[PDB]
């Protein structure tokens, strides 16, 4: 006998952790894992959540066979899960991060790391580029803006201070901490689903520029 | 360090020294100014509130860029964006050049890490690929506004001393799409003062751009505000 | 079969000899508490465990049936003789 | 045996200042002659004193006995050192209560495990006051020496050395502002190997220490003897039974109950830090041994590994923790 | 067979002193904390507080979870023991102290301690006074004294020397002592079940402070 | 039952068995107490 809802805190804390959707960071501990597996199990509609967690035990580089309704089922339990969008490379990532904490066996630190091994041949970035270019102008665009379209600004300065002292209890240094992890997971995750090489040294780049400019 | 004052009466031998702590008059001074940057970033993210909400959009942002058809609202969206970068880097010049394309990319093998959103030359006018997919995405993630993010002493004497709806995960993600065009708009400054080449070059190293702007950026960015770095590089470059 | 019980119950049987003693690895923990959840006997030091999450927090008052029916599942895991320290 | 840069570089006989202790024998340590016992002629009915030969090699720049860095709240009563010529002498005071005395590590044998918890403590927050760059060698043998009441334990003048390490990211200058410009503090390159090689240094300290706390035999890997290597002594020795990567400590004459398994720490991790500590011999080339503990490729990590879950395991035979590490 | 009245003695001496309320101090034995469980073991109203030392007897890291009307039943039977204000904080004072000596090896020797394991997550006193502020801020006085009122100074000197010596027989000293240990003791207990740090060091340099002078 | 006298009884054994033959805490003495109380 557990709490089962506090069994299904750890989960969701977890899953959203790895999945890189919630800039909250926030360590986890076998205590943590344990829970959430648990409570994976225990959800009976999680139950195909569960068997692609137990396949991940194995060297997980598998990606596993299941027809589209029984992908439909997984999506459904996810998004019951996490009560939000999320797809099928958001699964890949759940196995990789997952799976790459039961490879490790047991340590005194909490080890950092960097999604790959998502969706195979290694890829650089030229090539991508250049890929990328001709399919853009391979389809058509959408749409056309003409004019020298003014910038709207809104004249009246009492709804600019009304929505400024809207913005003003908000903590900025947490819109950044936020903002910042958002950009740094999702080009990591692009990169690593496409198997380009995610370059954390340009990264710090466009950091150090940044605070030399 | 310290600074000693006399204070002084002619008439007689009489002085009666004083010493001052500068670390005060420079905590007032530091506290005065990021005051005054938190007002005038704030200022900024609400004029461009307003002028967005000038455009009268009714749907929240996320919900804006979740439709799959209308690439109208978008592209203006986006122009009126890029639009508000050009003016308050270069106020003189408050409109981005006259004609324009727009193109909305639906899938990843279209989706470039790094810059989801470009612009490219159709060789008559420039044109922009927006990323609606993993920028979408990126929005409907969750923000930590329920945690905080932090010299101890400094911080802790400063605080001593110390009917649109928004919510703070609102603010969090205005400021994440306006750093996303912070950056895509660099690029095209790039582009448009060095050509396709330093374009692509910027693009694959963006330490160029310090080289780049110190011809005019110097002469500003929001993001200089705070200092960033990836967390536990001893032990992950390692 | 959902899962092999016989892997969870050598990982289990493993884990707790070796730490009894004193190469393994995390889902080795998993598979000893999947068997441990399995196990309707060690289900008692399911509890057990399970309440030592969090903090260590406390073994209630056990009855002397009832400490036998733990070493006895405890010794069929393994034969030498064993005690309540062990178990600590 | 002295000379001189004089052009007779006549022979200078090195007089002695001090009258050195005739009867230099101590009842605490008996086979040291260096260890002289010396009960103040006064809880007083245990009133002691002891004074301790050393070579002034264990001396430092500023004139200050290498060991006594590391003392705080020294519960000591006195204790200052003396030289006569390249001797030294370490005098130091105390008092248990009639009820308490001080008793050799040597052979100690003790079965009371919470007297050998305080022992430990005392000597493992003596090393944590060392300094993480700082690296030490010991000189006399592969522990500390110390002697110890149930109620409290005074550490004993040790063979210590003090060598300073550099870690290129405090700077290797102390002496002041005129004086570096003629020389400074030799440093070595401190590096992370080295560092966790001293870290284990100190532990497989302690645990020597340990051992002979729990011995009524004299403890080999205490010995530092050029003639008898380590190598040897693991062969001689064995294997853990319960355990081949460890040694056959188990089947030791313990003083209580045999540990057994307990106290068989790996071998080749203990073969490679005799071979780190026989630095002592020289202590100023020091990238020889710097990081030979933490040297290496993938064997070398294992094993550390695995002496690290030996440190472990017996940190938690009384619920102790690596933070020393 | 037990002296209840000397177990009852040594039980209720026991309990004043690691409740913190008996400043004044005494020498405790081993036979002193045999006695007082004794009593416990002894004493059916108390026998709910010998569980509870039982669970002292067990990890003590638990945050005992007792329904309401067993902690009412419980500040009943601790109250009518104790004889006196006990209550909850007093209790799991009582856990942790008498947890620690349980834990404690027999020992010649006397040993002092310091209370800890009462009342989370430890709190910084830095953000612990931001915050304190943060509600005294919000909190709008109730009372006031305007003016600078005159002080009552009592001119009847006749009652100054009266009172002065009915003051005189007393040991300055002793209340001193009383006193300087009640302030120890509530600071003490108020940063650990705040569960913000004590600073011994600070409160040192109080004294050091008013030494100086 | 109310206590598990096994533990008490075996920490009794081993403490008196000590104090026969020549390591323990308070909380040993306490139940070794306890269980003798007990028998």
């Amino acid at each position: 006998l557990i709490n089962m809802r506090r069994y299904r805190n750890a989960a969701r804390k977890l899953i959203h952790h790895y999945s890189l959707n919630s800039t909250s960071s926030t360590e986890y501990k076998i205590s943590d894992v344990v829970m959430t597996m648990i409570f994976l199990l225990r959800s009976e509609k999680y139950h195909s959540l569960f068997k692609l967690l137990e396949t991940t035990f194995d060297d997980y580089t598998c990606r596993p066979q299941m027809t589209q309704v029984q992908t439909d089922t997984l999506l459904d339990a996810v998004r019951s899960l996490l009560e939000m969008t999320i797809d099928l490379t958001t699964v890949d990532i759940m196995r990789s991060s997952f799976a790459r904490c039961f490879n490790s066996p047991i340590m005194r630190y909490a080890k950092i790391v960097l999604l790959q091994n998502v969706a195979d041949k290694r890829t650089t970035l030229e090539e991508l580029l250049i890929e990328r270019g001709e399919k853009i102008q391979m389809l058509q665009p959408q749409q056309y803006i003409n004019s020298g379209t003014e910038i709207p600004f809104c004249d009246d300065a009492e709804f600019l201070n009304r929505l400024l002292k809207h913005i003003d209890p908000y903590p900025l240094s947490r819109m950044y901490y936020n903002a910042a992890n958002t950009m740094f997971y999702t080009t990591m995750e692009n990169y690593a689903v496409s198997n380009c090489k995610f370059n954390i040294e340009d990264y710090n780049n466009i950091f150090k520029v940044m605070e030399n400019i | 360090n310290k600074v000693r004052t006399v204070t002084e009466i002619v008439n007689s031998d009489e002085k009666i020294q004083k010493t001052y702590e500068l670390a005060e008059f420079d905590l007032k001074n530091l506290s005065s100014l990021e005051s005054y940057e938190t007002l005038k970033i704030k200022l900024a993210l609400s004029k461009y509130m307003a002028m967005l909400s000038t455009l009268e959009m009714t749907q929240p942002l996320l919900e804006i860029f979740r439709n799959k058809a209308d690439t109208r609202q978008i592209a203006a969206v986006v122009f009126s964006t890029l639009a508000f970068i050009h003016n308050r880097f270069h106020p003189l010049v408050t409109n981005f050049t006259n004609k324009m394309e727009f193109v909305v990319t639906e899938t990843n093998d279209t989706s470039i890490p790094g810059e989801p959103i470009l612009f490219t030359e159709n060789e008559g006018v420039l044109l922009c690929s927006v990323d609606r997919p993993s920028i979408v995405k990126m929005l409907s993630r969750e923000f930590d506004t329920e945690a905080l993010v932090n010299n101890c002493n400094v911080r802790i004497a400063k605080t001593f001393g110390a009917d649109f709806s928004i919510t703070e995960v609102e603010a969090t993600q205005y400021l994440t799409l306006l750093l996303t065009v912070e950056h895509a708009y660099l690029h095209y400054y790039i582009f448009k003062n060095y050509g396709v080449f330093e374009y692509c070059k910027s693009l694959t190293d963006h330490s160029l751009f310090t080289n780049k702007l110190r011809s005019t950026m110097s002469t500003n960015l929001l993001l200089s505000k705070f200092k960033f770095t990836i967390e536990d590089f001893d032990k992950i470059n390692s | 079969e959902l899962i092999n019980m016989r892997r969870y119950r050598n990982a289990a049987r493993k884990l707790i000899h070796h730490y009894s003693l004193n190469e393994y690895k995390i889902s080795d923990v998993v598979m000893t508490m999947i068997f441990l959840l399995r196990s309707e006997k060690y289900h008692s030091l399911f509890k057990l465990l399970e309440t030592t999450f969090d903090d260590y927090t406390c073994r209630p008052q056990m009855t002397q049936v009832q400490t036998d029916t733990l070493l006895d599942a405890v010794r069929s895991l393994l034969s030498t003789t064993i005690d309540l320290t062990t178990v600590d | 045996p002295i000379k001189l840069d004089l052009c007779a570089s006549v022979k200078l006989t090195p007089f002695k200042p001090m009258r050195p202790p005739k009867p230099m024998q101590c009842w605490i340590h008996p086979r040291r002659a260096n260890c002289k016992v010396t009960r103040p002629r006064n809880d007083n009915e245990n009133d002691m004193l002891h004074m301790t030969v050393l070579n002034s090699v264990f001396l430092n720049e500023h004139a200050k006995l290498y060991y006594r860095h590391l003392l705080r709240n020294d519960q000591a009563e006195a204790r200052k050192t003396i030289l006569n010529a390249d001797s030294v002498y370490e005098c130091m005071l105390i008092r248990p209560i009639r009820t308490e005395h001080f008793r050799s590590v040597d052979e100690a044998g003790e079965h009371n495990m919470s007297v050998l918890k305080i022992i430990i403590d005392a000597v493992i927050k003596y090393i944590g006051k060392l300094a993480d760059d700082e690296y030490i060698l010991i000189a006399d043998r592969m522990y500390v020496d110390l002697i110890y009441s149930e109620f409290r334990a005074i550490i004993l003048p040790q063979s210590a050395y003090i060598i300073k390490g550099d870690y290129a990211e405090d700077v290797c200058n102390e002496l002041e502002y005129p004086w570096k410009l003629i020389t400074a503090n030799n440093c070595i390159v401190s590096t992370d190997e080295s560092r966790q090689s001293q870290y284990i240094y100190r532990t497989f300290l302690l645990y020597n220490t340990v051992l002979t706390a729990i011995l009524k035999q004299n403890n080999p890997f205490d010995v530092i003897a050029e003639n008898t290597s380590i190598s040897i002594i693991v062969r001689n020795l064995g294997s853990c039974p319960n355990n081949k990567d460890r040694v056959k400590c188990c089947d030791l004459n313990y003083g209580g109950v045999p540990p057994g398994h307990v106290m068989c720490p790996p071998r080749e991790i203990t073969k490679k830090f005799f071979h780190y500590a026989k630095w002592v011999r020289n202590p100023n080339k020091y990238k020889r041994y710097s990081e030979l503990i933490a040297r290496q490729r993938d064997v070398s990590q294992l094993h550390l590994l695995d002496w690290e879950n030996f440190m472990g395991e017996f940190s938690s035979y009384f619920g102790l923790h690596a933070h020393n590490v």
